[PDB]
């Protein structure tokens, strides 16, 4: 699978413009022309994961009938935050639904990438080849030898325990991360708060490079039945309630900022959550004393969509030349 | 120039290269974006009046806990009578800018045809 | 070089033992040799000078798949140093392109095919995963007025590097024009810049002038002055050749844009100054003196710095690896057609091999770390001049 | 305005964000932080000055070599006689805080009929 990006305009050959925008109902349909695709490339992709886990060397098979229902799922949600199964939906949210699809796509090459180098074999069959061995195709006369493949089709390949190459703890991964690919696609995982009952937070995390697993868990999801289930080694260590995330659960002693206050040295990026659905000068002064309070560096600048736009700069120069003609 | 240039979102067109990451490199700069009008104000915050979208907050905060603020702050935040303008999204883009040293444009012809 | 180091890091932990021997020591165990007294015994060493050390089948701690990659690596070396493995000779032209890569930090196999590469050839066999996988025809790259690239339409996440191809050769401005609207079409982020090599002195197959706003305020205030004086010494003024030749020269232009480089200085002593050749009172008690000195300085310290040599004084770090990182600079070098074809209707011939060393052509590549730009109006304005 | 905001460091409240790695990222900031005074260059240089501490150089160099320099530089360094500034810290910063150069930003001429 893969995944437009936001400007995608349709000609020949097609382009990404920005230019086009010029009002709001534009972007709303720029959105919306992209999370259709997005969506019909998730409901043509995920029905078939149980390809990846061979039915005769893996121990875990799962059911084709999981990834049956996203299509109406999603088309439901997204019309219902377009033109605002049914619920009350605020349409300031398209941009963050688009992100969450997006998401989506990740967590199932996390997936992919990994179950590809898997083999477990935990009860062999000994009636498989009891007293020979079959070798490959012959090739034809005077060509050179197959040399890097590993899986010839005709050929009696090697098949182990699960317990070499570290295989017992890829046994594992896989199921904890399907899992979570069931757990992301699920009713009531898109779940927004009301914009006055979140303050502005920032926090650190790595960049959209490192996998799924290592980055922050976004503000838009159900977090008390996901902060489980994030990530894998995390969950080993018993780290899983420290994960950098907008929330934190109950009854552990967690400082409120924990994260901000100790060293930085393996984080490049800032996750800035809270202020979509405020004000345009609150919003900007608040992210202007938040850098201050705790000593951090970038920019904030504030656009206006639209077309009409319904002021004097101080100039050095102009006003120094002015000075001497009064 | 000023008029134009910082204040419409055809300020791409000078600065392309807009993208939505939910945030900010280290070292980059962050972009708001709005709108204007009360009656589409109005007609945009009318999912957060409704009581079972607002229910979900004690939902929530069964289990986890929300970061704490400022009492005047949640206080002016929740004032939607009177309100004239609205934030829709953010857009992040990886340089910060110079501020200084004034500019100077160097302009070049194209060679005529032969 | 690098394909080298890539082979050797990978094959220093190769352990294979296919068909092994019984006779090497088949009733004892040989032990290293013994330390000093009241040394202490070697704890880190893995392979130790007459110990009997540990050999394997290839079926543990992943050998199965190294004895496979090595042996692919090192068929990749082989074909990189043959003799058509670098097929641009002879040079020729090519549309411009765009493609996203990761950084010279990454394996050598996970970045992208450079183009000055025989590439119908190397598209198999460049990386190993990708060749297991079965998306080798996918792998980015060049091949397979300008060529459109279609995976800069999905979102780009692990990419942070631009590869940019098609451009030695071609004439300055529309390489500048092509490389800008290339990257306005597909919502890119870099800057754009370019610079000569040569000595100052070889600016004189174009004019040169230019608008300050700094400056505009003062034009003003000198010109009425002027015609008011003209008002007042009317008589005398009216016979003498120079004040009027200064009238209708300068000082009756609407804007100090109109007056070139050339008309601020005598050209003979200008000449004399290389080897090679070998009542007034009134307009200087009003600065109408002061203000053509100015531009003329203002305009040789803006010329002076698009010269190679001088600008790498003030913005040192200038390095070639063949297009710009996300945010970075774009710099593009050239020199004069005269430097190059050092020695190769009979007018029309001499005006052609007149005008064609003349013109820029573009030779080099550079890249900086940082882009430096940021509503003011001054500008300068360069005219090629007529043959 | 130079006066005050770039020589104290209460700049910082103008430019967040310093932090000390002991060098520079490749395109980033280096700075230098000080302190003036005769007799707090008295007072601090004291360490240098005895013999215990100074003989750290001679035995270190039994095994390892120290960079080249010429002569007269050391010889300079060595007085210690008259000075009145003494560098106290160092920081690092992500973006250039550029100066000395205008900006040129080539762009083309415009299309205007003939």
């Amino acid at each position: 699978p893969q995944v437009r990006r936001f400007g995608y305009t349709l000609e020949t050959p097609p382009v990404i413009r920005l230019s086009n925008i010029v009002d709001y109902d534009a972007f709303l349909k720029g959105y919306q022309q992209v999370c259709l695709q997005a969506i019909d490339e998730i409901d043509r992709t995920f029905p078939n994961l149980f390809r990846l886990f061979s039915p005769f060397f893996s121990s875990f098979n799962p059911a084709p009938s999981d990834f049956t229902g996203l299509k109406t799922l999603l088309n439901q949600r997204l019309s219902d935050i377009v033109s605002g199964i049914s619920q009350i939906e605020a349409q300031y949210a398209l941009q963050y639904f688009y992100d969450y699809l997006s998401q989506l796509v990740s967590a199932f090459r996390e997936l992919a990438e990994s179950a590809f180098d898997l083999m477990d074999d935990a009860t062999p069959d000994t009636r498989r080849f009891p007293k020979f061995l079959m070798l490959g195709l012959v090739p034809l006369p005077n060509q050179k030898p197959e040399v890097y493949a590993l899986n010839s089709p005709y050929r009696s390949n090697f098949s182990q325990s699960p317990i070499y190459n570290g295989n017992q703890l890829r046994v594992k991964q896989v199921r904890f991360l399907y899992d979570r690919l069931v757990r992301l696609c699920a009713a009531d995982s898109f779940y927004l708060l009301p914009f006055y009952d979140t303050p502005l937070k920032i926090t650190p995390s790595k960049d959209r490079a490192a996998t799924l697993s290592q980055q922050a868990i976004p503000y838009y999801l159900n977090y008390p039945q996901l902060y489980q289930y994030w990530s894998y080694d995390t969950y080993r260590k018993g780290r899983s309630q420290s994960h950098p995330a907008y929330f934190y659960p109950n009854n552990a002693n967690i400082t409120p900022n924990s994260d901000l206050l100790h060293r930085l040295d393996d984080y490049s990026f800032y996750r800035i959550e809270g202020h979509i659905g405020e004000a345009n000068a609150t919003a900007l002064q608040r992210i202007l004393d938040y850098q201050q309070r705790y000593n951090l560096a970038f920019d904030v600048i504030t656009l206006k969509i639209g077309n009409l736009q319904s002021i004097s700069g101080q100039f050095d120069d102009l006003n120094a030349d002015f000075g001497r003609i009064k | 120039q000023i008029m134009e240039l910082q204040l419409f979102h055809k300020f791409a067109q000078n600065n392309p290269g807009m993208e939505h990451l939910g945030g900010v490199p280290k070292g980059g700069t962050f972009v708001l974006v709005y709108v204007d009008g009360r009656e589409l104000v109005r007609n945009l915050l009318s999912a957060d009046r409704d009581p079972t979208y607002q229910a979900r907050t004690e939902v929530i905060k069964k289990y986890a806990s929300l970061p704490p603020g400022s009492p005047q702050e949640l206080a002016t935040s929740r004032e939607l009578l009177n309100r004239e303008d609205i934030v829709v999204g953010d857009f992040c883009l990886p340089y910060r800018f110079s501020s200084k040293t004034p500019t100077v444009s160097y302009v070049l012809t194209q060679p005529r045809p032969i | 070089v690098s394909a080298f180091r890539e082979l050797a890091e990978s094959a220093f932990d190769l352990m294979d033992d296919a068909t092994p021997d019984t006779r090497r020591f088949p009733k004892f165990l040989m032990l290293g040799l013994v330390p000093l007294p009241n040394q202490k015994p070697e704890v880190y060493a893995l392979n130790s000078p007459y110990r009997s050390n540990f050999s394997q089948s290839p079926i543990y701690n992943g050998n199965q798949l190294r004895v496979k990659q090595v042996r692919f690596l090192y068929d990749r070396l082989v074909r990189l140093c043959a003799a058509d493995s670098f097929y641009l000779l002879p040079f020729y032209d090519t549309p411009l392109k765009i493609t996203p890569s990761k950084d010279r930090a990454a394996t050598l196999s996970q970045q992208a095919i450079p183009y000055y590469l025989n590439y119908p050839q190397l598209y198999q066999y460049w990386s190993y995963d990708t060749y297991r996988k079965g998306r080798s025809q996918s792998h980015p790259a060049y091949f397979y007025n300008i060529t459109p690239n279609s995976d800069l339409l999905h979102r780009l996440d692990d990419y942070s590097f631009y590869r940019i191809e098609g451009h030695i050769g071609e004439a300055n401005a529309t390489a500048l024009q092509r490389i800008l609207d290339y990257q306005q079409r597909y919502n890119l982020a870099f800057d754009v810049i370019t610079l000569k090599i040569g000595n100052l002195q070889s600016f004189q197959d174009i004019n040169i002038s230019g608008q300050f706003d700094d400056l505009n305020a003062d034009f003003g205030r000198i010109k009425d002055t002027f015609a008011k004086l003209w008002q007042r010494y009317e008589e005398s003024w009216s016979r003498n050749v120079f004040l009027y030749t200064l009238k209708r020269v300068f000082f009756d232009k609407t804007s100090l844009a109109e007056i070139k480089s050339d008309q601020l200085f005598n050209p003979i002593v200008a000449r004399a100054s290389v080897k090679e050749a070998y009542a007034a009172d009134t307009l200087n008690y009003f600065e109408l003196k002061g203000l053509m000195t100015a531009y003329q300085q203002r305009l040789a310290q803006i010329m002076e710095l698009q010269l190679f040599h001088k600008f790498a004084q003030n913005n040192p770090g200038m390095e070639h690896l063949g297009g710009v990182p996300k945010g970075g600079t774009f710099v593009l070098v050239y020199v004069d057609g005269r430097e190059l074809v050092r020695n190769l209707s009979p007018q029309e011939l001499a005006t052609s091999r007149e005008l064609l060393n003349r013109e820029d052509i573009v030779v080099g590549d550079f890249c900086l770390p940082y882009r430096f730009s940021s509503p003011t109006v001054s500008y300068v304005l360069t005219q090629p001049r007529p043959i």
